[PDB]
C-alpha cells in the first residue's frame, strides 16, 4: 500500500508517496535527495514523538486509510543545526478570509 | 524523482514531482520561459490544495477502484477557484 | 437524432451500481433522442433493472446534474446477457478539474441570484451560471460522432 506524505519544516513541505512497508530511515533518504541533508542530519516526527530510523510507515501509524492522496499525512522535519538538533518548527499555511455574506 | 518547487505568495515552498507539476501547462511554460516557481497572487492555504490535487488526479486517472470525492472547504473554494483558472489545472 | 435508444424489443438485465457519493439521475435516451429521467438512487445503493440492448444511458447527479461515469466512460449501452447474468453498470465519479470541482462547490453555496456579486473576474461568473445539462451534453457528444 502506498502512503502519500507532507514532509515539512518550516516554511518547506514536500509532497511524496512511500510504501506502507518502507522504514524512517528509508523517508530519510527520500529527504536527503531532495534537501541535500544526509539521514543522520535528520529527525522525523508524527506530531511531537520521534520516530525510530528501523520502523516502518505503518507501525508509524501512516496507514492508505489515514495518508490519503487528497488527504496527505504529515510528517515532521527537523535538522541538526552542525552539532545538535534543531526544535520541530512548522509554519502554518495562511488563514483563508472570512465567508462572503453571499456563501454564508 | 526530479522534484520541482513552487512557492506560495506568503513564502512556503511545496516542493512536488517534476512529472506532477507539468499536469499544468500554466506551470510547465513558467519553468521553461528553471526548476523553482513563485506565485505572487497564490496564498500557501491555496497551493497546498493545488498540490494535493496533482497527487490526487495521478492517483485516480484511468482507475477502476472507486474514486473519492475531492474535498473543497468553503472557505478557500472560491481563491481556488482563481487559481484553477489561472493555472489552467 | 444521432444518439437515440434502437427500438430492439430484446431484454437486458442491468445491475445499476451507484459508487459516488451523489445522489445518481439514470437517463435513458428513448427513441426520438430526448432525454427520459428514471428514478434515482441513493449513494452506494444498487437497483436490478430491465432494460434493452441497443439502449442508450448517461448517468447525472441527481441535484445538480454533474456528469458521473459508467465503466469509466459517458454513455452505457446494454449488452447481450451470458448465462443469464445482468449487465454490471459501474457508476463512478470521474477526475473533475480542480476548476470544474470548484465551480461545483461555488454554486453549492451561493443562490444564482449572488453570483454576479462575488469578487471574481467576469469569465468566471459566466462559468458558473453555465450549468451541467443534460441537453447541452448530448450536443457535444452527437458532434464528436
Ligand atoms: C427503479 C429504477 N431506478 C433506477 S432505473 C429504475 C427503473 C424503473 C422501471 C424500469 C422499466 C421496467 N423498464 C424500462 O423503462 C426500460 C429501460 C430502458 O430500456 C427504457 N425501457 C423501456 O421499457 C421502453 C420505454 C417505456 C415503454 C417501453 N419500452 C420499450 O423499449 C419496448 F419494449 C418497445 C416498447 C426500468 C428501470
Amino acid at each position: 500500500m502506498d502512503v502519500f506524505l507532507m514532509i515539512r519544516r518550516h516554511k518547506t513541505t514536500i509532497f511524496t508517496d512511500a510504501k506502507e512497508s518502507s522504514t524512517v530511515f528509508e523517508l530519510k533518504r527520500i529527504v536527503e535527495g531532495i534537501l541535500k541533508r544526509p539521514p543522520d542530519e535528520q529527525r522525523l516526527y508524527k506530531d511531537d514523538q520521534l520516530l525510530d530510523d528501523g520502523k516502518t510507515l505503518g507501525e508509524c501509524g501512516f496507514t492508505s486509510q489515514t495518508a490519503r492522496p487528497q488527504a496527505p499525512a504529515t510528517v515532521g522535519l527537523a535538522f541538526r543545526a552542525d552539532d545538535t538538533f534543531e526544535a520541530l518548527c512548522i509554519e502554518p499555511f495562511s488563514s483563508p478570509p472570512e465567508l462572503p455574506d453571499v456563501m454564508k | 524523482m526530479m522534484y520541482v518547487k513552487l512557492i506560495s505568495s506568503d513564502g512556503h515552498e511545496f516542493i512536488v514531482k517534476r512529472e506532477h507539476a507539468l499536469t499544468s501547462g500554466t506551470i510547465k511554460a513558467m519553468l521553461s520561459g528553471t526548476n523553482e516557481v513563485n506565485f505572487r497572487e497564490i496564498p500557501s492555504h491555496v497551493l497546498s490544495k493545488v498540490c494535493m490535487y496533482f497527487t490526487y488526479k495521478v492517483r485516480y486517472t484511468n482507475s477502476s477502484t472507486e474514486i473519492p470525492e475531492f474535498p473543497i472547504a468553503p472557505e478557500i473554494a472560491l481563491e481556488l477557484l482563481m487559481a484553477a483558472n489561472f493555472l489552467d489545472c | 437524432p444521432v444518439l437515440r435508444s434502437v427500438n430492439s424489443r430484446e431484454p437486458s438485465q442491468v445491475i445499476f451500481c451507484n459508487r459516488s457519493p451523489r445522489v445518481v439521475l439514470p437517463v435513458w435516451l428513448n427513441f426520438d433522442g430526448e432525454p427520459q429521467p428514471y428514478p434515482t438512487l441513493p449513494p452506494g445503493t444498487g437497483r436490478r433493472i430491465h432494460s434493452y440492448r441497443g439502449h442508450l444511458w448517461l448517468f447525472r447527479d441527481a441535484g445538480t446534474h454533474d456528469g458521473l461515469l459508467v465503466n469509466q466512460t459517458e454513455l452505457f449501452v446494454p449488452s447481450l446477457n451470458v448465462d443469464g447474468q445482468p449487465i454490471f453498470a459501474n457508476i463512478t465519479l470521474p477526475v473533475y478539474t480542480l476548476k470544474e470541482r470548484c465551480l461545483q462547490v461555488v454554486r453549492s453555496l451561493v443562490k444564482p441570484e449572488n453570483y454576479r456579486r462575488l469578487d471574481i473576474v467576469r469569465s468566471l461568473y459566466e462559468d458558473l451560471e453555465d450549468h451541467p445539462n443534460v441537453q447541452k451534453d448530448l450536443e457535444r457528444l452527437t458532434q464528436e460522432r
